[PDB]
């Protein structure tokens, strides 16, 4: 095995992680640069991205410091949503600051111990920037339209962003104290334009059922079930499978017609007007459903049925293990509204006022898939905003603030550890240099201008990057989410010290 | 630092022009035929350098954006596909000056996107508004571009045929862009260019009728998407056959179920049936089809899978997959369906009109043999596109390279009067504009440097009193001798390169 | 390589039952020569297993006419089966031979 | 004899098409059309080397 020594490992960690930090600092910001995607295998296909997470997926990472960053890039991706490209450059901004310390003589445990204290101190400065917006219905409405432009423009959607901006902040407003992703039903569908996109209050299924079944159901009783008709489920009523005889086929042929007749009697004794079935419904029970007034849905979604029982207060039938004890859902209005080129099912007035369904309308598959991935990253942050209705002042304005607070503590503490705190407060100021380079400006001017602002404490104004000029905060469009940066500051300071921990690298592959 | 992606950019900027510099010779109707050496090695005399990009290209990401650049010009316009190449390499010359100056590519990107929106605004004032509901105004506007292009030998009689074709789908005066996804091009093997015409609905190929009808009035357009046979692993008729009884007992039963499915077709009401290939299925049973055609239904067979998807959306024959999908809305309703066997070699079925959304318009291309037929195909489609690009952009601009010399004259002036750290970028954007008619004024001969400065001698004072006229081969006003174009083929050639340029500026 | 003989055995098994049909194909044409001479001079039965069942002459003409048609249906699939198995195996004779070499 | 020989260049290929185009139609002037076009190639090249558009000479 190849035992990488520490003198070699620092060079490898510096060529490994910083070059990855070079890529994500390009694809930061809506004004920022892009990256051509070169597939690491044969027949390299090219895409142009403004997302660093896709770069890690296309271009393979086998740098051991940078493979740590892939784990950190995944956490802000899934659990946090937005903040994927931001956490990975920020650890690289730390590791560049460690280089001169390593160049001097300095132990990394000096560098680790300084940055741990500096992180928690800036965390309180991050808590100093915590400003409420759920104190007003209007300011919380003003809070949601602030961050909705931030995440969607950060993950490659800015052309039809504003049509999605109006629809998404309305459904989050009905959540009211509880952040929910199992109440917001996410539906992509080809058809219409991105100005044809729709917000349903309640639940939606993409089922074209027409006039054979009832599509207008007032004061609904909703049975959420998975009970088929031809599958011959549990609670047997007749014949079972057997061998070693040739005349036993007559009992099997007759028993199918009794089970389908009995399940019509089972469904009607619930008292429902809507039988939602995950499986296919045969033609003979289907025509018995529409005449009485029972809605019949076949080929239902595997995840939609489970989200249907939550929003309506019902329960799944658990593959006909519950023939009657399965509870019923109830909603106000069930209406078939043609949205786009398609006939849709709109469960309106469900038992959860939190429950909504966004309806994405893309003209092609290229725009429709990239819209939902940005929209799902937005609604995770907005659901965290329901729990904590707070912001921090984006555009590097909070980055300038906390770096001052570390600098004050680095100029009160500085024994062994706060040599790193001096390198800490530079790396926080290294992030607004990126956005000024993303906007394409004098980063040394705009930082030192913004450093002059928060020095006396001008915190209510940072740099509006559309001109790169200083502008308003506390809502601007650029004033970012509180929940994002507290996760980004947590992980970037964490894994960069872990990279400082691994000097004893051993390659056995 | 971006210094390692800096070197990547200048390599990408240099490589994108170097393939595009061969199209400088191939620019214009006096442009140069470019003989292609194949990857296995063969000569191919080729013009229309978009087709050169589709045929022979190198594997480079800046070069792979070039074949995408012309393809978007192919599908949005189909014309200006040589000029869309030359504008992008011209802009890269402007990019090299400013990156050597030390201007961020984010700045150069947003400056070009502003100047693109700004240039087409002033270019629109240069354009003159023409009608889209007057059929006669569309006739004069189209053929002058068609006489301006290379092929006009068959475009003379084939201009008004295309004019009557689009006029059926011009319902408003706004007259949207055009779907070519109701326009079907149909070849007839014999016949004449004089006998090419427009047959409404859709025109079908070879029918297969065992006992079926030839001319049915008020036909019902049907679709079949189900098999008539047994499963297949090695054999279509999976017998281990060595015996006459075992081949008799199981194969009469194969006739049994295809008796009952055929009866369900005619009882629901069907006269024309769409059958795809038997390789698109496993097998189609002709004896049931013989019994089907004995039930007096005209049947075509063996058509493409995606071609049915063209047919289903054009004439409203929504997809029928089973017996249960035999309805009134899944089935189209033709007024008259028949096959024309005469007036030229071959035979083609005519669905003369159908209950169709919008207007399903189909042209029948004729000719002596396939090469003569292929002459009209370029002749119709170029005539279709020049109508298509004018109904997209209402106004008309006189073509000939002069409005670029007009627009660069204003954009240099406005960028001075506006303001800017990016004012150099727009003034370099306008310096890229007159490269393309200069490279056109090499293909006309008659020194382009002496040429291009004397058009904005006329674009400054009289705003245009001379142009580049390839008829004259040089200095003659495009309003004096009429050389025109649609407004779209200039704008779409312009805007796609600008979007391409701002990308590769931001590309590392 | 077992893939060489496997495509050949699946082809040759289909040919053996197909060659059975051709002697039946000729004798299906022999009986149509003999059914054309009968118009009521001699009636026909049908030999089907251990039971010999009564026919008519028009019933006989359709019966051998169907069995003439079922043979031709199995002829045309083999022409698809012939060209597919000879072309797939021809691609396999180049690639699977290199697998045993290296 | 060009029909006897085989072509080497596409420049050599295009002219074997041209002399055969003369030779299918008539038997006279068939070897002569080859010599005339090659004289055009040296005459126009000096002008293209001088200052001249290739478009202008062939007009």
């Amino acid at each position: 095995a190849d035992e990488e020594r520490a003198e070699t490992a620092r060079l490898t960690s510096f060529i490994g992680a910083i070059a990855i930090g070079d890529l994500v600092k390009s694809t930061l910001g809506p004004k920022g640069m892009d990256k051509i995607l070169l597939s690491s295998g044969r027949d390299a296909s090219l895409m142009v991205t403004n997302d660093g997470a896709t770069i890690l997926k296309n271009i393979g990472v086998d740098n051991p410091a940078a493979k740590v960053l892939v784990d950190m890039s995944r956490v802000q991706d899934d659990e946090v949503g937005d903040g994927t490209t931001s956490v990975t450059v920020l650890a690289a901004e730390l590791l560049r600051e460690a280089e001169s310390l390593i160049a001097k003589k300095i132990h990394p445990q000096t560098i680790i111990a300084g940055w741990r204290e500096a992180t928690k101190a800036a965390r309180e400065a991050l808590l100093s920037s915590a400003v409420d917006h759920g104190s007003d219905e209007v300011k919380f409405r003003q809070d949601l339209m602030n961050i909705a432009g931030t995440t969607l423009s950060s993950k490659l959607l800015t052309h039809h962003k504003d049509h999605f901006t109006k629809l998404a902040v309305e459904a989050v407003l009905r959540l009211k104290g509880s952040g929910n992703l199992e109440a917001i039903h996410i539906i992509k569908k080809l058809g219409g334009s991105l100005a044809d996109s729709y917000l349903d209050e309640g639940f939606l299924l993409d089922k074209k059922i027409g006039v054979n079944q009832p599509k207008r159901i007032e004061n609904a009783k909703i049975l959420i079930a998975n009970t088929g008709m031809d599958t011959d489920k549990i609670k047997i009523f007749g014949s079972r499978v057997r061998v070693d005889s040739t005349a036993k086929v007559a009992e099997i042929e007759h028993a199918e017609k009794e089970k389908m007749k009995e399940k019509v009697e089972r469904i009607l004794k619930h008292g429902i007007n809507c039988f939602i079935n995950r499986q296919l419904i045969y033609n003979y029970p289907e025509q018995l459903f529409g005449a009485a007034g029972v809605m019949a849905i076949e080929h239902a979604d595997f995840a939609g049925v489970e989200r249907l029982a939550l929003v309506t207060g019902g329960e799944i039938a658990s593959t006909f293990d519950h023939p009657e004890l399965v509870k019923l859902g109830s909603c106000k209005l069930i209406e078939e509204v043609m949205i786009g080129e398609d006939k849709l099912i709109h469960f309106s007035g469900v038992a959860l006022g939190e429950a909504c369904t966004i309806v994405l309308r893309g003209a092609t598959q290229q725009i429709l898939d990239e819209a939902e991935r940005s929209l799902h990253d937005a609604l995770c942050v907005l659901a965290q905003t329901v729990k904590d209705s707070r912001t921090v002042y984006g555009g590097g304005c909070s980055e300038m603030l906390m770096a001052h607070a570390v600098t004050q503590l680095a100029n009160r503490t500085p024994g062994k550890e706060a040599v790193a705190m001096e390198s800490y407060a530079k790396a926080l100021r290294m992030l607004p240099t990126i956005i000024a380079d993303n906007a394409g400006y004098d980063s040394a001017d705009l930082v030192a201008q913004l450093r002059a602002a928060h020095s006396e404490g001008n915190t209510t104004a940072g740099l509006d990057m559309r001109e790169g000029t200083i502008g308003d905060m506390a809502i601007l469009g650029i004033t970012e989410s509180f929940q994002v940066k507290r996760q980004v500051l947590l992980s970037a300071a964490e894994a960069a010290e872990v990279i400082l921990r691994v000097d004893n690298i051993i390659k056995a592959a | 630092d971006r210094d390692k992606p800096a070197q990547i950019r200048f390599s990408n900027i240099s490589a994108a022009k170097a393939v595009a510099d061969a199209i400088r010779t191939s620019l214009g109707p006096k442009g140069m035929d470019k003989m292609i050496q194949d990857g296995k090695g063969d000569v191919t005399i080729t013009n229309d350098g978009a087709t050169i990009l589709k045929q022979m290209q190198v594997l480079h990401p800046a070069a792979r954006m070039l074949v995408e650049l012309s393809k978007a010009q192919d599908i949005e316009a189909g014309d200006g596909t040589t000029s869309v190449v030359i504008i992008a390499g011209s802009l890269l010359d402007s990019c090299t000056k400013l990156l050597q100056k030390g201007i961020h590519p984010t700045i150069i990107s947003e400056s070009f996107q502003k100047a693109l929106e700004k240039g087409i605004e002033i270019l629109t004032d240069m354009s003159r508004p023409v009608e889209l509901s007057d059929r006669e105004t569309l006739l004069n506007s189209a053929t002058t571009s068609l006489n301006s292009k290379v092929v006009s030998q068959y475009s003379s009689l084939l201009s008004p045929m295309s004019v009557n074709a689009v006029m059926k789908v011009i319902d408003p005066a706004t007259a949207t862009s055009v779907d070519l996804r109701d326009i079907k091009i149909v070849k007839k093997l014999g016949g004449t260019i004089d006998d090419c015409e427009l047959v409404e609905g859709l025109v079908l190929t070879q029918k297969v009728s065992n006992s079926g009808i030839t001319r049915v009035e008020k036909a019902k357009i049907g679709l079949i998407q189900f098999c008539l046979s047994a499963p297949k692993t090695d054999m279509d008729n999976q017998i281990v056959v060595s015996d006459y009884a075992q081949m008799d007992r199981v194969l009469r039963e194969e006739r049994a179920y295809i008796l009952n499915l055929v009866k369900q077709i005619k009882k629901t009401g069907c006269n024309v049936l769409l059958i795809q290939k038997s390789i698109l299925r496993d097998a189609l049973s002709d004896l049931a089809l013989h019994f089907l055609n004995k039930m007096k239904i005209m049947v075509i067979k063996d058509i493409e899978r995606e071609d049915i998807e063209f047919i289903c959306k054009t004439i409203g024959t929504k997809p029928v997959a089973h017996i249960d999908q035999f309805t009134a809305d899944m089935l189209g309703s033709a007024e008259l369906a028949e096959e024309v066997n005469l007036n030229g070699s071959g035979k083609l079925l005519k669905i003369t009109g159908c209950a169709s959304p919008g207007k399903t318009v189909t042209i029948v291309v004729r000719g002596s043999n396939k090469l003569v037929i292929e002459e009209a195909e370029r002749s119709i489609h170029d005539a279709l596109c020049v109508i298509r690009c004018l109904v997209k952009k209402r106004a008309l601009i006189a073509g000939g390279g002069a409005p670029e010399i007009e627009l660069a004259l204003r954009l240099t002036e406005y960028s001075r009067t506006l303001s800017g750290m990016e004012s150099y970028c727009v003034r370099a954007f306008a310096d890229a504009m007159e490269v393309i008619p200069s490279t056109l004024a090499e293909n006309a001969g008659l020194n382009p440097i002496s040429t291009v400065t004397e058009l904005r001698n006329r674009h400054a004072q009289g705003e245009k009193t001379a142009g580049i006229n390839v008829r004259k081969g040089g200095i003659s006003n495009i309003l004096e001798e009429l050389v025109v174009q649609p407004l779209l083929v200039s704008v779409s050639a312009l805007t796609l390169a600008t979007e391409t340029v701002r990308s590769i500026l931001k590309i590392d | 390589v077992e893939k060489y003989q496997q495509l050949q055995k699946d082809l040759s098994k289909s040919m053996s039952g197909r060659q059975k049909l051709e002697a039946q194909l000729t004798e299906n044409n022999i009986v149509k020569e003999e059914l054309a001479l009968l118009d009521g001079s001699n009636v026909v039965f049908k030999l089907l297993g251990p039971v010999l069942v009564k026919q008519e002459l028009g019933e006989a003409r359709a019966t051998v006419g169907k069995r003439l048609d079922y043979i031709t249906a199995e002829i045309k699939r083999y022409e698809s089966q012939l060209r597919d198995l000879e072309r797939q195996s021809e691609q396999q004779r180049e690639t699977l031979a290199q697998l045993q070499q290296e | 004899i060009l029909k006897l020989l085989e072509v080497e260049h596409p420049a050599a290929k295009v002219l074997c098409e041209l002399a055969d185009l003369q030779d299918k139609e008539v038997g006279d002037g068939t070897t002569s059309v080859v010599i005339i076009a090659a004289e055009l190639l040296k005459n126009a090249d000096e002008l293209v080397k001088q200052k001249i558009h290739p478009t202008s000479v062939i007009s």
